[PDB]
């Protein structure tokens, strides 16, 4: 299925059966790497779990005290059992 | 809170209650941390003496989990104005640290720029408290919450018979009988983003409660984020 060259923006097409797979390069998302990676906070909060600001025409996520920015650089990991802003839904 | 509903288990943990010398609530507040409560300066003039009780879900009776905390220091804003309620903000330092547990947790303080662009721009916010269930009714023995839409500034000013300063903002409905009321003042107004609640306002005032063509007036926290930062370092 890679014959048709379905991966856009020089995507890494990997053939299989009735399907194919695209491994997106730098700055691309979507089944075919056709969507533009998070460059602004106005669109999806830049994929950030909490705070978002732009550094060098690029999105940079951050979190509130009591959280740590995950390795993916989007999510926020609680450092304790009672981080701010989380409802205590225990029962 | 007029209209809205009672908070569900674990829903409004950042809610604090300023109880007077009779142990009766007269204002609310937001748990900012183990030692700090955010509230309205104007509430400071509505009680001879008060303490901050957290974890309460029903003021009717002791169900355990509640804890009353004595205030060590009161940090009221210097420019608080009694006529316009401008700068209607104050931070309370507790003598003893709150023990975060079920129905007792702080609300996040957002970074100013992001709150403005991403929080204040949300459709609604949430307000809670044990205040009047009706403009002239009794207070709620149960902690209630209410989702209130954000109201545009000019729309707010226009609808206000009193001055709306930049340290305030409007939230609520035009005629829909839902709003915060006396007793909720000082209480929290939080905006949710991806299931994380950030403090965005302080129940300040309003011409009546859930009045047609009238909205709820909140202290705009984003205007006092640095002030709150410095205040939380006091004593
Ligand atoms: N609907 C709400 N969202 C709301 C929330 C909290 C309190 C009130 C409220 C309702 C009726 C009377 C009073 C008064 C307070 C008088 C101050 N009035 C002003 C007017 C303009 N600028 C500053 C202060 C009371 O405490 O009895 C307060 C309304
Ligand atoms: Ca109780």
């Amino acid at each position: 299925q890679c014959e048709t060259s379905p991966c856009q923006n020089q995507g890494k097409c990997k053939d299989g059966l009735g399907e194919y797979t695209c491994t997106c390069l730098e700055g691309f998302e979507g089944k075919n790497c056709e969507l533009f990676t998070r460059k602004l906070c106005s669109l999806d909060n830049g994929d950030c779990d909490q705070f978002c600001h732009e550094e060098q025409n690029s999105v940079v996520c951050s979190c509130a005290r009591g959280y740590t920015l995950a390795d993916n650089g989007k999510a926020c990991i609680p450092t304790g059992p009672y981080p701010c802003g989380k409802q205590t839904l225990e029962r | 809170i007029v209209g809205g509903q009672e908070c569900k288990d674990g829903e409004c943990p950042w809610q604090a209650l300023l109880i007077n010398e009779e142990n009766e609530g007269f204002c609310g507040g937001t748990i900012l941390s183990e030692f700090y409560i955010l509230t309205a300066a104007h509430c400071l003039y509505q009680a001879k003496r008060f303490k901050v009780r957290v974890g309460d879900r029903n003021t009717e009776q002791e169900e355990g989990g509640e804890a009353v905390h004595e205030v060590e220091v009161v940090i009221k804003h210097n420019r608080f104005t009694k006529e316009t309620y401008d700068f209607d903000i104050a931070v309370l330092r507790l003598k003893t640290p709150i023990t975060f547990r079920m129905n007792v947790a702080p609300a996040c303080l957002p970074e100013r720029d992001w709150a403005e662009s991403t929080l204040m721009t949300q459709k609604t916010g949430i307000v809670s408290g044990f205040g009047r269930t009706h403009e002239k009714g009794r207070q709620s023995t149960r902690l209630k919450m209410l989702e209130v839409p954000y109201v545009d500034r000019n729309s707010c000013k226009l609808s206000s018979s009193f001055i709306i300063t930049q340290n305030m903002f409007c939230a609520g409905y035009d005629t829909k009988q839902e709003d915060a009321c006396q007793g909720d003042s000082g209480g929290p107004h939080v905006t949710r983003f991806k299931d994380t609640y950030f403090v965005t306002g302080i129940v300040s005032w309003g011409e009546g409660c859930a009045r047609k063509g009238k909205y709820g007036i909140y202290t705009k926290v984003t205007a006092f984020l640095k002030w709150i930062d410095r205040s939380m370092k006091t004593r």
